[PDB]
């Protein structure tokens, strides 16, 4: 009842599950009828977010992680962080979405305490 | 696009509940 959930990337549907046996508690996605699979580690992942009240929309958004320590400038003398690969899931079920969020949300403001 | 989904209506809306843990620094 935990972790483990329904979502869906690309069109393409499948189960969305959280590890914490490993160090990086990550999540792996893997479609029933894609028959593809995504692991997304956690630890790669800075953010998290899900939709409540205000997003009955169900959906849960996983970004990785920025570096503008290797950032570059420009003929307009500025700069910015390389653009990262975000990443955003959505499913058809707004009380999984809150179940899993919550426990995979956690572990962002709980790993980058550390990481 | 115009009758579909998943990236105007139910698709747009996470985009203000999270951002306020412990990234980006800070403390």
């Amino acid at each position: 009842p935990s972790h483990s959930g329904a979502a869906i990337f690309e069109k393409v549907s499948g189960i969305i599950a959280i590890n914490e046996d490993v160090s990086p508690a990550e999540l792996t996605w893997r479609s029933t009828d894609g028959d593809k699979v995504h692991t997304v580690v956690l630890s790669t992942i800075d953010k998290l977010q899900a939709t409540p009240a205000s997003s009955e929309k169900m959906m849960l958004r996983l970004i990785g992680k920025v570096d503008e320590s290797k950032k570059r400038k420009d003929n307009e003398g500025n700069e910015v962080v390389p653009k990262p690969q975000r990443h955003m899931f959505s499913f058809n079920n707004r009380t999984v979405m809150d179940n899993i969020k919550m426990t995979l949300q956690q572990i962002i403001s709980r790993y980058k305490d550390a990481d | 696009p115009g009758e579909e989904e998943d990236d105007e209506r139910g698709a747009d809306a996470t985009w203000d509940l999270d951002l306020l843990l412990t990234n980006f620094s800070g403390p």
